[PDB]
DNA sequence: GGTGGTGTGGTTGG
């Protein structure tokens, strides 16, 4: 923790995914 | 936000509520980009046709929120404004070109689980992510639909809303409206064909349009909710200030007037 | 209530 911009304490920092972030990642493929 | 859903707790820790002191009301969204700087839409601060011209003292900023109306004791933090900076070429007369403003807080805010800044994209990141068909995410406490009864309590969410929307090709944006679109804007939303729906709406301005990099796992703010015609209409799209195209002005303001 | 509607709280005290 220093320039940890854009990494959420309750999500990325806990290796938890939010309920819809899957949808965004799929949009880079299809 | 139209056709979105309730945010999870800590899902947009960079979300900021811009709040009018008197009378006491929600004005707009905004985003936290460091410990002392908040980004929003210029029209939230200055829009003469609606008699809007706020200074530092009219406004509070509220950070860490989930509920729209309740003061979230021990969660949310409230900061006062040192200074507002509106883009010098902001065009309120025609088409809200360069709909962007920076707000310096009097004191840095202490980060928490509920409060944490978003990244701004560099050139590579912009080019990689700002492509038609890729989805981003928009968040806000604005209206749940285009409102036709002048004022309602059924138009407003109790908690922060979220929706994911695809970015749209510049020709489709350009044909969907007669307002003159610029390279300081992009549009997003589903086509009438795609069957899915959703949009930002009035009250969501200043809120961020963010994308998650599949390379470093970080969230970047690519846009600012700026304008539209109605909300969630078929064949219309939401318009967003293009953050990367204005990044030189952002850097310049933060370097010069910056602690 | 206090910068909602119910808690041996909650995203948080009493
Ligand atoms: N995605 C959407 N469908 N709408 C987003 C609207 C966001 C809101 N923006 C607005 O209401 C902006 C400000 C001026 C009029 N306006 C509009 O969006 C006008 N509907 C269209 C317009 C656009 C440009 C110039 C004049 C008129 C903000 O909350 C302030
Ligand atoms: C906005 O309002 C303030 C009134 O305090 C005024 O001094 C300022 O010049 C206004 N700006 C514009 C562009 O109307
Ligand atoms: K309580
Ligand atoms: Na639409």
């Amino acid at each position: 923790g220093e320039a940890d911009c854009g990494l959420r304490p309750l999500f990325e920092k806990k290796s938890l995914e939010d309920k819809t972030e899957r949808e965004l990642l799929e949009s880079y493929i299809d | 936000i139209v056709e979105g859903s309730d945010a999870e707790i800590g899902m947009s820790p960079w979300q900021v509520m811009l709040f009018r002191k008197s009378p006491q009301e929600l004005l707009c969204g905004a985003s936290l980009i460091s410990d002392r700087w908040v980004l929003t839409a210029a029209h939230c601060l200055l829009y003469p046709p609606w008699d809007k011209n706020f200074t530092e003292n009219d406004l509070l900023v509220r950070i860490g929120k989930h509920s729209r109306t309740r003061y979230e004791r021990n969660i949310e933090k409230i900061s006062m404004l040192e200074k507002i900076y509106i883009h010098p070429r902001y065009n309120w007369r025609e088409n809200l070109d360069r709909d962007i403003a920076l707000m310096k807080l009097k004191k840095p805010v202490a980060f928490s689980d509920y409060i944490h800044p978003v990244c701004l994209p560099d050139r590579e990141t912009a080019a990689s992510l700002l492509q038609a068909g890729y989805k981003g995410r928009v968040t806000g406490w604005g209206n749940l639909k285009e409102t036709w009864t002048a004022n309602v309590g059924k138009g407003q969410p109790s908690v922060l809303q979220v929706v994911n929307l695809p970015i749209v090709e510049r020709p489709v944006c350009k044909d969907s409206t007669r307002i003159r679109i610029t390279d300081n804007m992009f549009c997003a939303g589903y086509k009438p064909d795609e069957g899915k729906r959703g949009d930002a709406c009035e009250g969501d301005s200043g809120g961020p349009f963010v994308m998650k990099s599949p390379f470093n796992n970080r969230w970047y703010q690519m846009g600012i909710v700026s304008w539209g015609e109605g909300c969630d209409r078929d064949g219309k799209y939401g318009f967003y200030t293009h953050v990367f195209r204005l990044k030189k002005w952002i850097q310049k303001v933060i370097d010069q007037f910056g602690e």
